[PDB]
């Protein structure tokens, strides 16, 4: 419900903590440079954890949104990872369904190219898993590499398509992204594509959504019907 | 309870069911295929309980049912059914959707088996993150990495199964262990 700083922070981390807590901007600024920023508080909270949990709902303001850039630009990790393979501030804010908490990061210099630190994926990947396309519009805009691969060689259209992510899908092929790059195993997203085209029930909205990619496909140039797998 | 090595019960359960495949009897017919289905079966469940006792998912879960490897944490392993370590679970809290691919060892089951990844079922200061997610306007949604999974496996070309609360698995596995022993019974009662 309401959080207390008390229960995850003590001594100068609980200074920082409440300044944070009371959306501070300068009092941030002035404590962050003498305070252990990255050594994690109890239930697995940091400081930049913290301030997130500090900037939702009536407290999505432009002063603690700042807060989160400021805490990244005195040396707050924003990939650091919770134990468990948990994952990052950084990540965990690009499954919002709102692009505020990942622009805060990106401000403070964050590579949208950036990877994490438990599994060496991109974390733009993270993304996929949102409500929406905008925390993806936003690693986009900011220039992350459209065409980025997981150690496996997937690209964010093909684990898009795959995660029924559909409209990640069409925002990767409308902002240009190559459909025609193959993972390790052969496949294109188009591959995968024709296959769920194929099993759809005519008229329902999968069917509908399907056939919609395959258009915007097409009309971006991508290559149809695919070359099948060797 | 158990006298031999697993491999030595697997083939000797093995001859047991032919012998009852072998026999005249109609009943001992139907219970030995019954037998070789429910055989097979159980191992599956009991890999289906085994995903429960997962805790930390980068760590060994204990007690993997014998004659099978748990490569859950091995990338190289994994990369043979385009998998990794990643995508076999959640990442934002404790994990509501959590995967584990087991490899059978040919020495126990020679080719009876087949790598199998196992889903596990679906589930105040310390739930901050929950608090997080909502005003986040997280998904939370189960079926997204499950449904990825399946679009992955797809693609592979070495051939995996698919498998997969805690109480009700192990109600199963007692029906399937009972039903067991009554085949091994009317098809002793045909030799």
């Amino acid at each position: 419900m309401d959080l207390k700083p008390d229960n995850y922070f003590s001594g100068q981390q609980l200074t920082l903590a409440r300044a944070i807590e009371n959306g501070e901007v300068d009092e941030v600024i002035k404590l962050a440079s003498g305070t252990d920023l990255n050594k994690p508080g109890k239930e697995d909270m940091t400081l930049l954890f913290w301030a997130v949990m500090n900037s939702i709902n009536n407290q999505k303001t432009p002063e603690r949104l700042n807060v989160i850039t400021m805490l990244i630009k005195a040396g707050a990790d924003p990939l650091q990872p919770r134990p468990q393979g948990k994952n990052s501030p950084a990540e965990f804010v690009l499954m919002a369904d709102n692009a505020d908490w990942i622009k805060a990061m990106l401000n403070a210099g964050l590579s949208p190219n950036a990877v994490d630190k438990t599994f060496g994926k991109p974390i733009i990947f993270q993304t996929l898993e949102a409500k929406n396309t905008k925390t993806l519009q936003a690693m986009l805009d900011k220039g992350a590499d459209i065409n980025i691969t997981d150690s496996l060689g997937n690209t964010l259209l093909i684990d898009a398509l795959d995660f029924h992510s559909y409209d990640h899908v069409l925002l990767l092929l409308e902002r240009g992204a190559d459909p025609e790059i193959k993972a390790d195993n052969g496949w294109t997203m188009g591959n995968q594509l024709q296959r769920f085209l194929d099993r759809a029930k005519v008229g329902s909205d999968e069917y509908k959504k399907l056939n919609e990619i395959k258009d915007v496909l097409i009309q971006h140039g991508g290559k149809w019907p695919p070359t099948p797998v060797k | 309870h158990h006298t031999s090595t697993k491999a030595e019960r697997w083939q000797a359960r093995k001859d047991l069911i032919a012998k009852g495949s072998n026999s005249l009897y109609p009943d001992a017919q139907i219970a030995a295929k019954r037998l070789a289905a429910n055989n097979i079966a159980v191992e599956k469940a009991k890999l289906a309980e085994n995903v429960y006792k997962t805790v930390n998912p980068l760590e060994a879960t204990p007690g993997v049912p014998e004659g099978w490897k748990d490569i859950s944490n091995d990338a190289g392993a994994l990369k043979k059914y385009g998998l990794d370590k990643e995508v076999l679970f959640d990442h934002a809290d404790t994990p509501d959707f959590l995967a584990r691919v087991y490899q059978p060892d040919s020495a126990v089951f020679g080719s009876d088996m087949n790598p199998t990844i196992v889903f596990r079922g679906s589930r105040n200061m310390a739930d901050w993150i929950n608090n997080g997610a909502q005003g986040l306007g997280m998904e939370s949604d189960y079926y997204k990495r499950a449904v990825r999974l399946g679009s992955r496996l797809a693609k592979s070309v070495s051939k995996i199964d698919i498998a997969g609360d805690r109480h009700g698995i192990g109600q199963a596995i007692d029906c399937i262990e009972q039903q067991k022993d009554e085949d091994i019974s009317i098809i002793r009662s045909r030799a």
